[PDB]
C-alpha cells in the first residue's frame, strides 16, 4: 500500500537511492495499489513529527510509516509508539533512537522495532563471558528503569546455569552521584568483568569515576549494551579503549538493506492479508474531527527474501542480527561477533588483549604460559559437549591443532587442564595476584638442544613466546644455561621400574 | 524576566487561584526579579491535538514543570499521555494530580514524573498495616485486570517480605467475561478468608454480581477493597458492610493546586540556589538538545521537604510518589458510604461510627478455619513407611509387635506403580512404621485431623530443568508440596541447602549421615576414602537414587565430578531395586542414608555396612512458608526429643536387630 | 544508617571455645585465633573488674569466621561472667542466654544445648554437630 519512508542523514545516504530502491524491486508485487513516499527531515522535535504525521497520514492515505533517526534520543521511538497508537498505522524502528528498546509496548498497537530484547541481548552477553571463561562478575545500575528486569532475567540465568557463575552483588546507585556514597558502592567491587546498564552520559560519567578509581586496567573488563552505546557512527569520549558493546548498527546490514526489508516486511503481510480479506487499505481518515482487519494480528511468523524478520509479541526480531564490537587502538568500533539463531559466531578465539584501554596502564602481567601433556601432573581433558564448559576445579587451555596434513593450518581447541602443577598454577595465580594464559606446547616434549635449536618448552622460553614454564621439568645444566628455574618444589630425582 | 508554567486544565477560575497562589509564593520569597506567568490549556478530543497544544503552546514558552490537572473527564481514555510523551523529550518534570495509575508509577515510559498522590499500591500498604493491627495473616488476590495487578502483586509482596507470607491463591485473567464463579468456588474451598480485589469498575461490579450469585456476603468473608470497586454500580453490586479506601479530599482539585505551588515555587527558589542553571530550549527548528539538569532539577523535586498541606505534610519518596498515604476508611451501611476510619499512619483510629458486618460480631478478628485437613506425603522406605495393600476393602490387618502392642495403622491413598507400570491402579492401602506413628503422636499433641497420600513419582525432589523458558523446575515430594496437593511433607527428608533455600523446615527427629552396602580373603571396601571409588572401574558399579540428596551433594562438590559421571549409569527409582541389585552383585557399592542400610543388614546378613561416616544430616518434618504450624509441630518434636518416646520409636523397628 | 557489627557472647568449652592468652612475644593474638575480653575480677567482694584481652579458637571460633566471610559482617566476641549456658533461676536467666534475652548480645554463636525452655525465650539456627547426651565410664 501507500508506504512512507522517512531517514535521517548519517551514514553517506542519499535519498536517490530510496527511489530507485522500491521500483524494480519486489518483482513478487501481489497487491495492486502500492506506492512509495520517500522524505527526509532535519528536525528530530516531536513537532516536526506530528507535523509530518498529520501531513502524510492525510497525505493520499498512507498506511505504513518508516523513520530512520540519526541522533541518541530514546523519547524518539516512544513519540512513535505514540503516534502508531493513535493512528493505528503499523510503524517500523530503522535507526537510531527509533530503533532504540524501549519498556512495554502497547497492546492495543501496531509499532514495532527491528531490534532485540534485552533477555536475548543478555544472553549474548553471557554466551561471550562463557566462551571467554570470565565468571566472577558483578552489576551497577543506575535508577535508569528496565534495569529490574534484567537482573531478574540475569539472577534466573545463573540459577539455571552448569558453569557456576560466581557474583558479586547488583550495585545500585541512588540519585546524580555527588561521589559521595556512590563511591562506597563501587568501591565494594574487587571483581574483574563489571557489566553497565545506565543512559548514555550516566556511562560517561561512571566510565570516568571508574578511570579516577582505577577500574579501567587489563583485568577490568566493562561489557555495556547497545542502550549505552547508541550509534556507531559516533563514539564519544572517555570509552577505554577495549569496550566491549553489542548491538546490531552494522554497515553490512546497511539502511538501504534496512528500508528494503521494511518494505519487503510490510507488502508481504499486505498481500498475505489480502489472501484472508479483500478490502485491506482501511485508513485514518484526518487528524481532525473527533477497526478489525489490522495487520498487527497477523505477522507472527512474517519471512521475506529467506530471511527470518519474524516478530515477536512484545515487538522483537526472533532472531536479529547481533553485533559484538570492541573499541579498539585507534578510537574505532571494529566488528568481532555475529550471532546465529543460538550459537555465537567468534573471531577471536584467544581474547585480544587492547593492552592501551586508556594512556597510562603499565599492563605487564599478561603471563603467557606454555605447559606439556604429563599423567600426573597436567591431566588434559576435552571440554563438557554438553555444558560447552570447564567444571570449575579445572583451567581453560588451548591447543593448536593441524587439521590438514597438507599445509600448515591449524586451530587453538580450547581444553580443561587439571592435576598437580595446575593447583600450583592456580595457587600462585591467587596469592601473587597476576593473570595467566595458559596453553599446551605442539612441538613436542620438554626440548632438547638439536642444531643449536631449543624446541619443546625450553624453546618456547628461549623463543620468548612463552613466559614461564609451569608444566612439569626436570633440572639440568644446558638448561639451567638457557633459561631459569624457581625453587624445587618436589623430590623428583631418576628411578628404574621393575616388576 | 517572565517564566511561563504550563497548566493543563479547562475551567479558568483554577488558573486565577494558580496565579494567586504563585503570586503569594513569589511575594514572600525574595526580592529577586523572576516573574512566573501561567498558560492554559484545555480538553480536546483528540489527543494528537492535544500533544500538538503541548509542543506549540509550552516548549516555545519555557515551561519548567507542566500540571496533569484534567479529573472530570468524561471520555474512558484517560490519557495524560500528551503532555507526559511531550515534556519526556526534554526531561521536564512532569507533575501529576488526577489519576494513580500504575503505568505513571513505573518510572520506564514516565522517566522524570512525579506527583502529589501515592499509587493504588499504597492501598497494600494500608492493609498491611491493617494485618499488624487486626492480626490477619492470610490474604487472597484478586485481579480481574492484567497490568496494573502486576505491580501491585510486586508492591504486596515488597511489604510483605517484613513477615515473608504470601497469598495462598493469585488471580490474573482477561476482564469482561462472567464464568468467575468457577475461581471462586476454588477459592471458596481454600483457608483464607482475606480477599483483596483490585480491578476496574466494570470488572468489579461483575464479580460483586459472581459474588451474590454464590452468596459471599455471609460470615467470616473479609472484604477489603479500594476507591474503583464503590463507583457505579459496582457501587450498588457491593454487599452492604464492605470495607473500602477514599482520597481525602483527592477530588477536591484546588487543594492540590495549592500544594503544586507550594512545591513548584519553593523547588525553583531551591533550583536558584545552585548553579547549572539551564532551560529548555524553544523546540521550533531543530532544537534537540537534551536539557542537561533533568535528573538534577528531578532531584530537587524528590528531596521536597515541606510542612504545608490541606491533605497533611507533602514530602516525596524515593520513587518519585507521595509519603504518608493517608485515606478515609469507608463503609457501605445500608446503601450508604459511611466513613468508619480516620488514619493515622502509625495507627488505626476508628469513629465514633458503628461498623455493621454483613457477619456477626462488630469486631474483626482472625477468620480462619484451623487447618483442620493437612494433606500428607510420603515415600516407599520400608524401616520408616511400611506400605502394605489393604486386607479385603480398605480395613488393615491388626498386627502386633514383639510386646502385644497392635500397630496403629492408617489408611492411606496410594498407586500401585508408576503411569508406565500401572496404567491406572490407585486404591486405599495401608500405611505404618516410624514416620507414621509420628505423624499419629503429632495428631495426638496438636487438635488436628490430617489426610495421608502417597508421591506420584518416586523421587525425592529436585530442581530439575523444564521444557520451556529454560527453568529449573520441581518434582516429587516437593513438586507435589509446592503445588498444594500436599500441605505438610512427613517424610525422610535429607535437609540439604537448595530444599531450605525455598521452604522452611522444622528441627529434625533423626540424625545421620551417609554409607555405603556392600556384599562380604580382602573383601573390604571401607567407605569413601577409597581410592578405587575415586577413579573407578567398569566392574565397580556404583549408584545412587535419581534425583536424591546423594545427587546434589555430589553435584555440589565438582571434585567428586568423576563419581558424577559414574552414578548417571545405573540411576535407579526405588531404593528397593538398589536393595534387590546389589543383592544379586549387579550394583557394587551404594551411598545412602545410614538407617535404611543399617535396618537391611540387621534383616539381611550378607548385607554389610561401612563405617566412614560423612555428610552428617538430619531427617526433618518438610514444612510450608510463614505458616502456624511452624513453631507448634516444632515445639512438639523436642518434647519427643526429650522424653524417651524416640527410644519407643526406636524400640519398634529401629533398635531391634534380627 | 548501617549496621553489621554484633555483640556475640560466647562459654568455654574444651573442643569447642578454647580461650588463652595473648602470645608476649607479639602482643597479638595468633592468627587462628580471635581477640576477645574477659571481665576478670580478682577478688570476690570488689564488683570492679578488668577486661583483659585474650584469644579464642577451636571448632564454633572456625565457625564464627567462616560465617563472617560468607554473610560478610563483623562482631565483638567476648566472654561471659554470670556463669555456665543457661538455667531459669527464678525467671532470670544466666549466663548467654541471660545475655541475649535481656538484649545485652545480638547472639550466641559460641557452643550452646538446644532443649524446650530455650527453644521457647529465643530461637535457635539449624543443628550443625550431632550432640546428645553419653556417658563415660572405664
Ligand atoms: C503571559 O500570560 C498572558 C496571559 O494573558 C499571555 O497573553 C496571552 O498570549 C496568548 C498567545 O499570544 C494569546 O493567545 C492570548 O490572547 C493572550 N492573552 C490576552 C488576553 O492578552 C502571554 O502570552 C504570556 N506570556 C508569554 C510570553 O507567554
Ligand atoms: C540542520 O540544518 C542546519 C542549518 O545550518 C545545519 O547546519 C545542520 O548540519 C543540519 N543538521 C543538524 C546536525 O542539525
Ligand atoms: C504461522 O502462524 C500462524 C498463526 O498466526 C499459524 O496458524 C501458522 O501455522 C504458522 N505458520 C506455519 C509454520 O505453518
Ligand atoms: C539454526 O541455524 C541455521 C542457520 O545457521 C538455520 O538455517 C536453522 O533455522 C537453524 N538450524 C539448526 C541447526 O537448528
Ligand atoms: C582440509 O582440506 C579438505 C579438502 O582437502 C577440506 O574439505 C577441509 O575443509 C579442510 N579442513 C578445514 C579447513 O577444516
Ligand atoms: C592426517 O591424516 C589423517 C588421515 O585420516 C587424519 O587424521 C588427518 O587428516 C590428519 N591427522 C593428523 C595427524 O592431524
Ligand atoms: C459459568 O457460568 C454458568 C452460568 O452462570 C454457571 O452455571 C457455570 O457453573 C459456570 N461455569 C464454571 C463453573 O466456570
Ligand atoms: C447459598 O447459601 C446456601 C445456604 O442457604 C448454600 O446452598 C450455598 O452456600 C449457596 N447456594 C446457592 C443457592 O447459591
Ligand atoms: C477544598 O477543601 C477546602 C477545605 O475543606 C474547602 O474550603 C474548599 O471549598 C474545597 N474546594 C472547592 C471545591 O472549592
Ligand atoms: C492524615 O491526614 C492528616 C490531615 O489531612 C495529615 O496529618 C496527614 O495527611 C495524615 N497523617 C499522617 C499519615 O501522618
Ligand atoms: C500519625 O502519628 C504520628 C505519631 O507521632 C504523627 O507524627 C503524625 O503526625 C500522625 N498523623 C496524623 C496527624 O494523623
Ligand atoms: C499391580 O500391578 C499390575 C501392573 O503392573 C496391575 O495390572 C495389577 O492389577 C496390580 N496387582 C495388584 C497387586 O493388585
Ligand atoms: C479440640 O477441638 C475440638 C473441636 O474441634 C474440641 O474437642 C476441643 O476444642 C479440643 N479438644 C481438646 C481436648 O483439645
Ligand atoms: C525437553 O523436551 C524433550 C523432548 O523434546 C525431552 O526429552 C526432555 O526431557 C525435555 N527437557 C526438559 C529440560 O524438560
Ligand atoms: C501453639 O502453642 C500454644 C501453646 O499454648 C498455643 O497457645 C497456640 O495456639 C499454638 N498455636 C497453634 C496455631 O496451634
Ligand atoms: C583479694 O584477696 C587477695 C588475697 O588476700 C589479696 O591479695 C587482694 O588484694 C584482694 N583483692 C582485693 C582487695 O580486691
Ligand atoms: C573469690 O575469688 C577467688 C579467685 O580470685 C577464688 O579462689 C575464690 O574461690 C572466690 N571465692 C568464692 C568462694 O566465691
Amino acid at each position: 500500500l501507500n508506504i512512507a519512508v522517512l531517514l535521517g542523514h548519517s551514514h553517506d545516504v542519499t535519498e536517490r537511492e530510496l527511489r530507485n530502491l522500491w521500483g524494480p524491486e519486489q518483482a513478487t508485487g501481489l497487491p495492486l495499489d502500492v506506492n512509495v513516499v520517500a522524505l527526509l527531515m532535519n528536525r528530530t522535535d516531536p513537532k516536526s513529527l506530528i507535523t509530518h504525521v498529520c501531513d502524510l497520514m492525510s497525505g493520499a492515505r498512507i498506511h505504513g510509516l518508516v523513520f530512520g533517526d540519526d541522533t541518541d534520543q530514546e523519547a524518539v521511538a516512544q513519540m512513535l509508539d505514540f503516534i502508531s497508537s493513535q493512528t493505528f498505522i503499523p510503524i517500523l524502528g530503522i535507526h537510531g533512537g527509533a530503533s532504540m528498546i524501549m519498556a512495554d509496548k502497547d497492546p492495543t498497537s501496531t509499532f514495532f522495532q527491528f531490534g532485540a530484547s534485552i533477555q536475548q541481548q543478555a544472553t549474548v552477553m553471557l554466551k561471550i563471558m562463557q566462551d571467554y571463561d570470565w565468571h566472577v562478575f558483578s552489576l551497577v545500575t543506575t535508577i535508569f528503569p528496565g534495569y529490574r528486569d534484567f537482573i531478574s532475567f540475569i539472577k534466573t540465568t545463573v540459577d539455571n546455569s552448569f558453569v557456576g557463575w560466581d557474583m558479586q552483588n547488583v550495585i545500585t546507585l541512588d540519585t546524580s552521584f555527588e561521589d559521595a556514597k556512590t563511591q562506597v558502592q563501587l568501591k565494594k567491587i574487587h571483581s574483574s568483568v563489571i557489566l553497565l546498564y545506565c543512559s548514555k552520559d550516566e556511562a560517561v560519567l561512571i566510565l570516568s569515576e571508574a578511570r579516577s578509581l582505577g577500574l579501567t586496567g587489563y583485568d577490568f573488563f566493562w561489557i555495556v549494551p547497545s542502550l549505552v552505546s547508541g550509534n556507531t557512527e559516533l563514539i564519544p569520549k572517555e570509552f577505554p579503549s577495549g569496550l566491549i558493546s553489542v548491538s546490531y548498527d552494522d554497515w553490512d546490514y546497511s539502511l538501504e538493506a534496512r528500508v528494503r526489508d521494511g518494505l519487503g516486511i510490510l507488502t508481504t503481510a499486505a498481500s498475505s492479508m489480502l489472501e484472508k480479506f479483500s478490502y485491506i487499505p482501511e485508513a485514518k481518515a484526518s487528524c481532525y474531527g473527533q477497526p478489525l482487519h489490522t495487520l498487527h494480528q497477523f505477522m507472527v511468523n512474517v519471512t521475506w527474501d529467506g530471511k527470518d524478520l519474524s516478530f515477536t509479541e512484545e515487538g522483537y526480531q526472533v532472531h536479529p542480527r547481533l553485533v559484538v564490537i570492541v573499541l579498539n587502538k585507534d578510537r574505532e568500533w571494529e566488528k568481532v561477533g555475529k550471532w546465529e539463531n543460538q550459537t555465537l559466531s567468534l573471531r577471536h578465539a584467544v581474547w585480544p588483549r587492547y593492552k592501551s584501554f586508556s594512556d597510562c596502564e603499565p599492563d605487564d602481567n599478561h603471563l603467557s604460559i606454555v605447559t606439556l601433556e604429563e599423567a600426573p601432573f597436567v591431566i588434559v581433558e576435552d571440554i563438557d559437549p554438553l555444558t560447552e564448559t570447564c567444571v570449575r576445579n579445572t583451567v581453560p587451555c588451548r591447543k593448536f591443532v593441524k587439521i590438514n596434513n597438507s599445509t600448515n593450518e591449524g586451530m587453538n581447541v580450547k581444553k580443561c587442564c587439571k592435576g598437580f602443577c595446575i593447583d600450583i598454577l592456580k595457587k600462585l595465580s591467587r596469592t601473587v595476584k597476576f593473570t595467566y594464559d595458559l596453553y599446551l606446547v605442539t612441538n613436542g616434549k620438554h626440548g632438547k638442544k638439536v642444531n643449536n635449536v631449543w624446541n619443546g618448552m625450553i624453546g618456547e622460553v628461549v623463543y620468548q613466546r612463552a613466559v614461564m614454564a609451569v608444566g612439569s621439568l626436570t633440572i639440568n645444566e644446558e638448561r639451567s644455561e638457557v633459561v631459569d628455574f624457581s625453587v624445587p618444589f618436589v623430590e623428583t630425582g631418576i628411578s628404574v621400574m621393575v616388576s | 524576566k517572565i517564566v511561563n508554567i504550563g497548566a493543563v486544565l479547562s475551567t479558568r477560575k483554577h488558573e486565577q487561584m494558580f496565579r494567586e497562589a504563585v503570586n503569594q509564593a513569589n511575594k514572600r520569597h525574595g526580592s529577586w526579579k523572576i516573574q512566573l506567568n501561567a498558560t492554559s490549556v484545555t480538553h480536546k478530543p483528540n489527543a494528537i491535538q492535544m500533544a500538538l497544544s503541548v509542543c506549540e503552546d509550552l516548549i516555545s514558552s519555557q515551561v519548567y514543570a507542566i500540571l496533569v490537572s484534567h479529573p472530570p473527564t468524561p471520555n474512558d481514555h484517560f490519557t495524560p499521555t500528551p503532555v507526559s510523551y511531550t515534556a519526556g523529550f526534554y526531561r521536564i518534570p512532569v507533575l501529576g494530580l488526577t489519576t494513580r495509575m500504575s503505568i505513571y508509577s513505573d518510572k520506564s515510559i514516565h522517566l522524570s514524573f512525579l506527583r502529589t498522590v501515592p499509587p493504588y499500591s499504597h492501598q497494600s500498604s494500608v492493609w498491611f498495616e491493617m494485618m499488624r493491627v487486626y492480626n490477619w495473616n492470610h490474604i487472597i488476590l484478586l485481579v480481574s485486570d492484567d497490568h496494573e495487578g502486576r505491580a501491585a502483586q510486586k508492591r504486596l509482596e515488597t511489604l510483605l517480605e517484613e513477615r515473608e507470607s504470601k497469598a495462598e491463591k493469585v488471580l490474573q485473567f482477561d476482564p469482561g467475561t462472567k464464568n468467575v464463579t468457577a475461581l471462586l468456588m476454588e477459592a471458596r474451598e481454600l483457608e483464607a478468608r482475606v480477599i483483596i480485589l483490585s480491578a476496574s469498575e466494570d470488572d468489579a461490579a461483575t464479580v460483586y454480581r459472581a459474588a451474590a450469585m454464590l452468596n459471599m456476603t455471609g460470615s467470616g468473608y473479609v472484604w477489603l477493597v479500594g476507591e474503583r470497586e464503590i463507583s457505579g454500580n459496582a457501587l450498588r453490586y457491593a454487599p452492604d458492610g464492605i470495607i473500602g479506601l477514599q482520597l481525602i479530599n483527592g477530588k477536591n482539585e484546588s487543594a492540590h493546586i495549592s500544594d503544586a505551588v507550594g512545591v513548584v515555587a519553593q523547588a525553583v527558589h531551591e533550583l536558584l540556589e545552585k548553579e547549572n542553571i539551564t532551560d529548555p530550549p524553544r523546540g521550533c527548528v531543530g532544537n534537540t538538545n537534551i536539557w542537561k539538569t533533568g535528573p538534577l532539577f528531578k532531584r530537587v523535586l524528590m528531596s521536597s521537604k515541606y510542612a504545608d498541606g490541606v491533605t497533611g505534610r507533602v514530602e516525596f519518596n524515593e520513587d518519585g510518589d507521595r509519603k504518608f498515604a493517608n485515606y478515609s476508611i469507608m463503609n457501605l451501611q445500608n446503601r450508604k458510604l459511611v466513613q468508619v476510619g480516620i488514619y493515622n499512619g502509625t495507627h488505626v483510629i476508628p469513629n465514633d461510627r458503628k461498623i455493621i458486618w454483613p457477619g456477626g460480631e462488630t469486631e474483626k478478628p482472625r477468620g480462619y478455619q484451623m487447618s483442620t485437613r493437612l494433606k500428607i506425603v510420603t515415600i516407599h522406605q520400608e524401616p520408616f513407611v511400611y506400605v502394605k495393600p489393604t486386607m479385603s476393602d480398605g480395613t488393615c490387618k491388626e498386627e502386633f509387635t514383639v510386646n502385644g502392642d497392635p500397630v496403629k495403622k492408617v489408611i492411606c491413598t496410594g498407586p500401585n506403580d508408576t503411569s508406565p507400570g500401572s496404567p491406572r491402579h490407585t486404591v486405599p492401602q495401608c500405611c505404618y512404621g516410624f514416620c507414621i506413628d509420628l505423624l499419629i503422636k503429632l495428631a495426638r499433641t496438636m487438635n488436628f485431623t490430617y489426610e495421608v497420600h502417597l508421591v506420584a513419582d518416586g523421587k525425592f525432589g529436585t530442581q530439575e530443568r523444564v521444557n520451556n523458558s529454560n527453568k529449573k523446575e520441581w518434582n516429587g515430594m516437593m513438586g507435589e508440596l509446592l503445588s498444594g496437593q500436599a500441605d505438610m511433607i512427613v517424610a525422610p527428608l535429607t535437609i540439604n541447602n537448595e530444599r531450605a533455600q525455598y521452604i522452611e523446615f522444622s528441627k529434625p527427629f533423626k540424625y545421620q549421615g551417609l554409607t555405603i552396602l556392600v556384599k562380604k580373603p580382602e573383601e573390604r571396601i571401607t567407605g569413601i576414602n577409597d581410592p578405587r571409588l575415586r577413579n573407578p572401574s567398569d566392574k565397580f558399579i556404583y549408584a545412587t537414587v535419581k534425583q536424591s540428596s546423594v545427587d546434589i551433594y555430589f553435584r555440589r562438590q565438582v571434585e567428586l565430578s568423576t563419581m558424577y559421571r559414574h552414578m548417571e549409569k545405573h540411576n535407579y527409582e526405588s531404593a528397593a531395586e538398589a536393595i534387590q541389585a546389589v543383592r544379586d552383585n549387579k550394583l557394587h557399592a551404594f551411598i545412602w542414608d545410614s538407617a535404611v542400610l543399617e535396618f537391611e543388614a540387621s534383616q539381611k546378613c550378607d548385607l554389610v555396612t561401612t563405617g566412614e561416616l560423612f555428610f552428617r544430616s538430619g531427617f526433618g518434618i518438610g514444612m510450608r512458608k510463614d505458616s502456624p504450624w511452624k513453631q507448634n509441630v516444632s515445639l512438639s518434636i523436642l518434647k519427643s526429643h526429650e522424653n524417651g518416646f524416640m527410644e519407643d520409636l526406636d524400640k519398634t523397628w529401629v533398635r531391634y536387630q534380627e | 544508617p548501617d549496621d553489621n557489627h554484633l555483640s556475640i557472647v560466647t562459654l568455654e568449652e574444651a573442643p569447642f571455645v578454647i580461650v588463652e592468652d595473648i602470645d608476649p612475644l607479639t602482643e597479638t593474638c595468633v592468627r587462628n585465633t580471635v581477640p576477645c575480653r574477659k571481665f576478670v575480677k580478682i577478688n570476690n567482694s570488689t564488683n570492679e573488674g578488668m577486661n583483659v584481652k585474650k584469644c579464642c579458637k577451636g571448632f564454633c571460633i572456625d565457625i564464627l569466621k567462616k560465617l563472617s566471610r560468607t554473610v560478610k559482617f563483623t562482631y565483638d566476641l567476648y566472654l561471659v561472667t554470670n556463669g555456665k549456658h543457661g538455667k531459669k533461676v527464678n525467671n532470670v536467666w544466666n549466663g548467654m542466654i541471660g545475655e541475649v534475652v535481656y538484649q545485652r548480645a545480638v547472639m550466641a554463636v559460641g557452643s550452646l544445648t538446644i532443649n524446650e525452655e530455650r527453644s521457647e525465650v529465643v530461637d535457635f539456627s539449624v543443628p550443625f554437630v550431632e550432640t546428645g547426651i553419653s556417658v563415660m565410664v572405664s
